C-alpha cells in the first residue's frame, strides 16, 4: 500500500507524516489542508502562508517534516500528507487518494 | 467517510478470511505453467520464419 | 573553376584571382560534402529527426546540395573524361542539382509561408512527397526544357551551360523568381521571430536565427545579383565562401545546435 | 500479385479504409483540439457557451466545442464529469494544441496556481502550451476597486509587487489583474524551458473577443512549434 | 474506524506474510531464463491519425483492433497488415479497446463515458454501434469483453462496472477502489477478473458475485495497465513507478518485482505471452520490455516507437505482440 | 437490407441495356458488388465486380468488353451498363453484396433478380428430410493458397426467389448449423445433417481465387 499516516494561534506545533509502504525518494510529496510541496531529497520546496510554516523531508528516516510555527487559527483544520504519484516528475495532480 | 468505511470492513473481512496459498507453492505453480506450457509459446521459442504468418 | 560560374549573371572572365576562387570552392564543397553529407548520413538513418516536415525538407535541401556540390566536385573530374558526353553528363546533373537546390531552397520558403506565416490549414495530405514533386520533378521538367533547344551543344574548363538566354532563361530567370520568393520569406519569417523573440545572446540569438534562415533559403545566393556590380567583386569572394560552405552551415545551424540530433549523436 | 481474390479486395478495402483516412487525417491535422481547463467556480462553464455561440450526455466526460475563427478549426474539449483526480485522464491531451487553463481570478487561486503548476510540470503536458485565460475580470476589479476587502493577505509576495509594464481600468485593479498574471508565470517560465510558452489574457462574460484571444495566441503555438523544429526558437 | 480498520488490513500483511516462505526469484534461481531474446517488429501499422491509447486483439489470433485518439478504432488484418474496418468514433478521446471473443463485437471505451459497443458483424457493412454505454461516471480506462451481450468497463470513477449489451445497462457495479481504475484484465476463465487503479491497489473480482475477492497492494504508484498471468491463478500489474508486479491469485502477495534502476518511466502497457513466462510490458519510454516473467530479468527490448508505449497485447495464439505507441503506429513483433 | 433490381428484360439482340441494381439497407459504398448470371435452362455463371471504390473492377472473359459495370454510391445503386445483349446474356441477373476483410463473409447476401432476356476454374459437380446428406464438389485447382483457407462458397438456392449463402467451411449467420463444409483443396463438399423444406433447391460451388468465378451446375435437390 501507500501509508501516509500524519501526526492558543502562534504556536508551533509541527506534525510528522509517516511515509511507509513506498520508496518516497522520488516521490515529491507535498501538503493539503481541509479548511504546498516538496521535491526529490528536498531542494526544490514551494509553498501557498510562504514563511509561517516550512516543508522539511527524512528519506533516510522515510518520513515528510511539516514545521508550523505561526500558525493563524484558519490553518487550524485537517492536514493531509498527500504525495505526488508519478515519480520523478512534478505532476502534483474528492482528493482522496 | 463513515458510511464509505461502514462497507470498508465488509469488503476488507472477506479479504482477510481467504485461502492465501504458500508463496513458494504458488511460484511453483507459475513455474510450473511455463514449464508445461512453453513449446506452444511463440516467444520463448521463436516459431520458423515459414509456419509463422509473419514473413516478408 | 570558381563556385560562381552557376550563377555569374556576367559572362566574363573574373581569372588572376580565380585561382584564389577555386581554392576556395573546392575545399568548401571537401569540407560541407564531408559534414552536410553526415548532415543526411543522421538524417536518413534516424526516423526521430525526420519526423518534422521542416526537418524532411531539409533532407531534401541536404542531398540537394551534397549532390550539387559533389557533381561540382566531379565536374573537374568529368573534365578530365574529355568525352562529349562526359561533359554533358554534368551538364545536365549540376544543372538538375542545382535547380533542385534552387527549389530546395524556395521549398523551404514556401514552407515557412505554410509553416510560419500561413500558420494554420498548413495541412496538404502527401506533403513531403509532393514537395519533391516540386523539389525534383519541377527541375527535372525544367532541365528536360535545356536539353531540347540543344544550342551551342549545352555544355563547356569544367562543362557548365554555355549559352547566353538558355543560362538566363532557365537559370537566373528562374533563381530570381524563387529568390524573390526566399527572400520574402526571410523577411516575414525575421518580422514573425521578432514578435515571438519579444545585447550577447538576444542579438547573437537573433543571428544564430538569421543565419540558419540565409542558409536554409540560400539568401546568400543572391550575392551574383551585388556581384553585378561592376566595383565590389568580393561578392564573388563572398559567394564561394558563403555558398559553397552552404552545406557546413546547414550542419553548423540545423544539425548542430538543433539539439534534438545530439539527442540521436549519442547512441 | 500473390494475393488472392478475397485478400486482393481486403487490400482494396484497406487501401480505401486509408483513402477514409487520409481524408480523416485533413480533418485531424487541419483541426487544433484545444484542452480547457477551468475549474469550479471558474469561467469555463461560460466560455464554452461563449466560444461557440460566437462561431461553428447525462454523464458525459467531455463536451466537444467546435468554433471556428479565421476559417480554422478548433475542438475546445472541456472535461466534464471526470472527477478531480485529473492525473491520468489529463494525459489523453498530450497532443492538443493548447490548453485553455481558465481561471476564477475573482476567488481566492492557490488552488489554480497549484493545478497549473502541475499542468505545466507534467511529462506529458510539457511542450503543449497553456492558453492561461484569465476570465471574470468584472467581478475581479469588484473584489480589488470596487469592494476592496478581497485584498491579498492569501498572497504574501503581493506587497513585494507593482505592474512592471503593462496595458480605463483602475491601477490597483491594473497592479492586481497583473499580478494573477504574475503569479502563473512564476509558476509557468520557471520550467517551461522554451518547449511551451503560456499565453495569458483577460476575459469576462461579455469578452467577445475570447475566440480571437485563442486562436490569435494558438497561431503563436503552432507558429512556436515550427519555429522550434527550424531549431530558430 | 480508520485507526480500527487498519489493523485488520495488518491481519492482511501479516497473513500474507505468513504465506511468505520463499520469493518466487528465490524460487527460480536455478531455472534456464529466455535469455536476451531480439525480437522484430514484423509489421508497422501505418494509418492512425493520433495517439494509440489502448489495442486489444482477437482471440482468432489474427484480428486487431487499436484506438487511438483521433476518434479512430481501426480493426487491423495484422498478418497481412490490411486494415479491415476503421470506425469514426463519436468520443474522439478513446481510452482504452477491448475486441469481443466471438469476434463480432469490438468496444471503444472513450474519455466521453460511453462504452460504444461497436458491431461488426452487422447485416449492413457499416460498423454500427450496438449499445454506447452511457453511464459510469468517470473515463472509461478499460474494458474487456466476457461474451457477446456481457462487457466488463474500468472507469475512471473507482469503480469497475459489469455491462450487458443486450440491454444497455451495468449488471453489476464493482466499487472497491478507492482510486481511479486504469485498466482491467478479464481472467482466462472469464469468471474473475482483476482492475489495477490509481490507488496504487490492484484488486480482484468475481464478476458473478461482484465482490473484491483479493485487493493486491504493493505498487508504489498509479497501476496504468494490468494483464492476467494465462493460467488464471496470477497477473502482473504495471504502475507508474516503473516496478511491474507478478501478484499470485489466492495468495494475496507479490511475487516478482519486474524492477531495473535505469527504468524511472511508467509502466503504460502490460502483457502476458502464452507460456506467461515472457511478460511483455511497454514503458513510457518508447519501448517495451520483455521481461522474464519468472527470473526477472530485462530479457528483451522492444524499441520500435517514438513516444510512450501505451498498449501491448500477445494474441491467444501467443505467436504477436501489437504494439501501439502515442504514435500512429502499431509495430507488431515475435 | 434489400437488394431489389430496378432493370428490365425482353431485350433486342445486339441491345445495350443498361441494369440497375437499387442497394439498400446496408453501407453499399463499403461493399464488393457483384453481377452473377442464372439462365433458366441452367445454373450460376458470375458476369462482373466492382469492389468498394473503383478499383479492381473485374469481368469475366465472355463480358469483358460487352458488359461494363459502374457504381453510384451517392445515388446508393449498382448500375450493370450491358452492351451487345446476344444469345447467353439471357439470364436472371443477381446482384451480389460481398465485403472482403478477414473473417468476412462474401457473397452473403444476393438480389431478386432481373429477369433480363433476348429475343480459368471450370469446377462443377453432380446434379442430383431429417438425414444427412453430402454434395462432392470438385475443383479445376488448389484453393489452399498458401496463405488462407480454400476459397469456396457454397450457395443454396429456394428454386423460386434469389440464391443465399450458405458456406463462405464457415457457415454464413443467416443459414442454420445443420449445414457444414469440408474439403481438402481439391475436392469439397457440403454435408447438410438434417435437410427440411428450406434446404430443396439447387445448391453452388463457387470458388475465390482465380477472379473467373465459375459454379456448376449443382445439385439440384428435389
Amino acid at each position: 500500500q501507500v501509508q501516509l499516516q500524519e501526526s492558543q494561534p502562534g504556536g508551533s506545533l509541527r506534525l510528522s507524516c509517516a511515509a511507509s509502504g513506498f520508496t518516497f525518494s522520488n516521490y515529491k510529496m507535498n501538503w493539503v489542508r481541509q479548511a504546498s510541496d516538496i521535491s526529490q531529497s528536498g531542494a526544490s520546496i514551494s509553498y501557498t502562508v510562504k514563511g509561517r510554516f516550512t516543508i522539511s523531508r527524512d528519506n533516510a528516516k522515510n518520513t515528510l517534516y511539516l514545521q508550523m510555527n505561526s500558525l493563524k487559527p484558519e490553518d487550524t483544520a485537517v492536514y493531509y500528507c498527500a504525495r505526488c504519484p508519478a515519480p520523478f516528475t512534478r505532476d502534483c495532480f474528492t482528493y482522496a487518494y | 467517510s463513515i458510511a464509505q468505511a461502514r462497507k470498508l470492513v465488509e469488503q476488507l473481512k472477506m479479504e482477510a478470511n481467504i485461502d492465501r496459498i504458500k508463496v513458494s507453492k504458488a511460484a511453483a505453480d507459475l513455474m510450473a505453467y511455463c514449464e508445461a506450457h512453453a513449446k506452444e509459446d511463440p516467444l520463448l521459442t521463436p516459431v520458423p520464419a515459414s509456419e509463422n504468418p509473419f514473413r516478408e | 573553376t570558381h563556385f560562381g560560374v552557376l550563377m555569374d549573371l556576367s559572362r566574363s572572365t573574373v581569372s588572376v584571382n580565380e585561382q584564389i576562387l577555386a581554392l576556395i570552392t573546392y575545399t568548401g564543397c571537401g569540407i560541407s560534402s564531408i559534414f552536410l553529407g553526415v548532415a543526411v548520413v543522421t538524417y536518413i538513418a534516424f526516423h526521430k529527426l525526420r519526423k518534422d516536415y521542416p526537418a524532411k525538407i531539409l533532407i531534401n535541401l541536404c542531398t540537394a546540395l551534397l549532390m550539387l556540390n559533389l557533381v561540382f566536385l566531379i565536374n573537374s573530374w568529368l573534365s578530365s573524361f574529355q568525352k562529349v558526353g562526359v561533359c554533358i553528363t554534368a551538364a545536365v546533373a549540376l544543372h538538375y542539382f542545382l535547380l533542385v537546390s534552387f527549389t530546395w531552397m524556395g521549398l523551404e520558403a514556401v514552407h515557412m509561408y505554410l509553416a510560419l506565416v500561413k500558420v494554420f490549414n498548413i495541412y496538404i495530405p502527401n506533403y513531403i512527397l509532393k514537395f519533391c514533386l516540386v523539389g525534383w520533378g519541377i527541375p527535372a521538367i525544367m532541365v528536360a526544357i535545356t536539353v531540347s533547344v540543344k544550342k551551342d551543344l549545352y555544355g563547356t574548363p569544367f562543362c557548365w551551360i554555355k549559352d547566353d538566354s538558355i543560362f538566363y532563361i532557365s537559370v537566373v530567370a528562374y533563381f530570381c523568381l524563387i529568390f524573390l520568393m526566399n527572400l520574402s520569406m526571410f523577411c516575414t519569417v525575421l518580422v514573425q521571430l521578432n514578435s515571438v523573440k519579444s545585447r550577447r545572446k538576444m542579438i547573437l540569438h537573433d543571428l544564430k536565427g538569421t543565419m540558419s534562415l540565409t542558409f536554409l533559403l540560400g539568401l546568400t545566393w543572391g550575392f551574383a545579383f551585388f556581384a553585378w556590380g561592376p566595383m565590389r567583386n568580393f561578392f564573388l569572394y563572398l559567394f564561394a565562401i558563403f555558398n559553397t560552405l552552404q552545406g557546413f552551415f546547414i550542419f553548423v545551424f540545423h544539425c548542430v545546435m538543433k539539439e534534438s540530433v545530439r539527442e540521436q549523436w549519442q547512441i | 500479385c500473390t494475393l488472392s481474390a478475397e485478400d486482393k479486395a481486403a487490400v482494396e478495402r484497406s487501401k480505401m479504409i486509408e483513402k477514409q483516412l487520409q481524408k480523416d487525417k485533413q480533418v485531424y491535422r487541419a483541426t487544433h483540439r484545444l484542452l480547457l481547463l477551468g475549474a469550479d467556480n471558474s469561467g469555463k462553464s461560460t466560455i464554452v457557451k461563449q466560444m461557440r455561440i460566437y462561431h461553428v450526455v447525462k454523464t458525459s466526460g467531455i463536451f466537444e466545442t467546435k468554433f471556428q475563427v479565421d476559417k480554422v478549426n478548433f475542438h475546445m474539449f472541456d472535461v466534464g464529469a471526470q472527477r478531480d483526480e485529473r492525473r491520468k485522464w489529463i494525459q489523453c491531451f498530450n497532443d492538443v494544441t493548447a490548453i485553455i487553463f481558465v481561471v476564477d481570478s475573482s476567488d481566492y487561486l492557490q488552488e489554480a496556481l497549484n493545478d497549473f503548476k502541475s499542468i505545466w510540470n507534467n511529462r506529458w503536458l510539457r511542450t503543449i502550451s497553456v492558453i492561461l485565460f484569465l476570465n471574470k475580470q468584472d467581478l475581479l476589479a469588484e473584489k480589488v476597486l470596487a469592494g476592496k476587502s478581497k485584498i491579498e493577505d492569501y498572497f504574501p509576495e503581493f506587497a513585494r509587487y507593482t505592474t512592471p509594464e503593462d496595458a480605463g481600468e483602475d491601477p490597483r485593479v491594473t497592479r492586481a489583474k497583473y499580478f494573477i498574471r504574475d503569479e502563473f508565470l512564476r509558476i509557468s517560465t520557471a520550467s517551461g524551458d522554451g518547449r511551451h510558452y503560456c499565453y495569458p489574457h483577460f476575459t469576462c462574460s461579455v469578452d467577445t473577443e475570447n475566440a480571437r484571444r485563442i486562436f490569435n495566441d494558438c497561431r503563436d503555438i503552432i507558429q512556436r512549434m515550427h519555429l522550434r523544429q527550424y531549431e530558430l526558437l | 474506524l480508520r485507526q480500527e480498520a487498519e489493523q485488520l488490513k495488518n491481519q492482511i500483511r501479516d497473513a500474507r506474510k505468513a504465506c511468505a516462505d520463499a520469493t518466487l526469484s528465490q524460487i527460480t534461481n536455478n531455472i534456464d531464463p529466455v535469455g536476451r531474446i531480439q525480437m522484430r517488429t514484423r509489421r508497422t501499422l501505418r494509418g492512425h491519425l493520433a495517439k494509440i491509447y489502448a489495442m486489444h486483439w482477437g482471440t482468432d489470433s489474427r484480428l486487431l483492433v487499436s484506438a487511438s485518439q483521433d476518434g479512430k478504432l481501426i480493426i487491423w488484418d495484422s498478418y497481412t497488415t490490411n486494415k479491415v474496418h476503421a470506425i469514426p468514433l463519436r468520443s474522439s478521446w478513446v481510452m482504452t479497446c477491448a475486441y469481443a471473443p466471438s469476434g463480432n463485437y469490438v468496444a471503444c471505451g472513450g474519455l466521453d463515458n460511453i462504452c460504444s459497443i461497436y458491431n461488426l458483424k452487422t447485416r449492413e457493412g457499416n460498423v454500427r454501434v450496438s449499445r454506447e454505454l452511457a453511464g459510469h461516471t468517470g473515463y472509461l480506462s478499460c474494458c474487456r469483453f466476457l461474451d457477446d451481450n456481457q462487457i466488463v468497463t474500468s472507469s475512471g470513477d473507482t469503480t469497475c462496472a459489469l455491462w450487458d449489451i443486450e440491454t444497455g445497462q451495468q449488471t453489476t457495479t464493482f466499487t472497491g477502489h478507492t482510486g481511479d481504475v486504469m485498466s482491467l484484465s478479464l481472467a482466462p476463465d472469464t469468471r474473475l477478473f482483476v482492475s489495477g487503479a490509481c490507488d496504487a491497489s490492484a484488486k480482484l473480482w468475481d464478476v458473478r458475485e461482484g465482490m473484491c475477492r483479493q485487493t493486491f497492494t504493493g505498487h508504489e504508484s498509479d497501476i496504468n495497465a494490468i494483464c492476467f498471468f494465462p493460467n488464471g491463478n496470477a497477473f502482473a500489474t504495471g504502475s507508474d513507478d516503473a516496478t511491474c508486479r507478478l501478484f499470485d491469485l489466492r495468495a494475496d502477495q507479490e511475487l516478482m518485482t519486474y524492477s531495473h534502476d535505469n527504468i524511472i518511466c511508467g509502466i503504460t502497457s502490460v502483457s502476458f505471452s502464452k507460456s506467461g513466462r515472457l511478460l511483455l510490458a511497454g514503458y513510457d519510454d518508447f519501448n517495451c520490455n520483455v521481461w522474464d516473467a519468472l527470473k526477472a530479468d530485462r530479457a528483451g527490448v522492444l524499441a520500435g516507437h517514438d513516444n510512450r508505449v501505451s498498449c501491448l497485447g500477445v494474441t491467444d495464439d501467443g505467436m504477436a505482440v501489437a504494439t501501439g505507441s502515442w504514435d500512429s503506429f502499431l509495430k507488431i513483433w515475435n | 437490407v434489400q437488394l431489389v433490381e430496378s432493370g428490365g428484360g425482353l431485350v433486342q439482340p445486339g441491345g445495350s441495356r443498361k441494369l440497375s441494381c437499387s442497394a439498400s439497407g446496408f453501407a453499399f459504398s463499403s461493399f464488393g458488388m457483384h453481377w452473377v448470371r442464372q439462365a433458366p435452362e441452367k445454373g450460376l455463371e458470375w458476369v462482373a465486380y466492382i469492389s468498394s471504390g473503383s478499383g479492381t473492377i473485374y469481368y469475366a472473359d465472355t463480358v469483358k468488353g460487352r458488359f461494363t459495370i459502374s457504381r453510384d454510391d451517392p445515388k446508393n445503386t449498382l448500375f450493370l451498363q450491358m452492351t451487345s445483349l446476344r444469345s447467353e446474356d439471357t439470364a436472371m441477373y443477381y446482384c451480389v453484396r460481398s465485403i472482403y476483410y478477414y473473417g468476412s463473409s462474401p457473397f452473403d447476401f444476393w438480389g431478386q433478380g432481373t429477369t433480363l432476356t433476348v429475343s480459368d476454374i471450370v469446377m462443377t459437380q453432380a446434379t442430383s428430410p431429417g438425414e444427412s446428406v453430402s454434395i462432392s464438389c470438385r475443383s479445376s485447382k488448389s484453393l489452399l493458397h498458401s496463405n488462407g483457407n480454400t476459397y469456396l462458397y457454397w450457395f443454396l438456392q429456394r428454386p423460386g426467389q434469389s440464391p443465399q449463402l450458405l458456406i463462405y467451411s464457415n457457415l454464413a449467420s443467416g443459414v442454420p448449423d445443420r449445414f457444414s463444409g469440408s474439403g481438402s483443396g481439391t475436392a469439397f463438399t457440403l454435408t447438410i445433417s438434417r435437410l427440411e423444406a428450406e434446404d430443396v433447391g439447387v445448391y453452388y460451388c463457387m470458388q475465390h481465387l482465380e477472379y473467373p468465378l465459375t459454379f456448376g451446375a449443382g445439385t439440384k435437390l428435389e
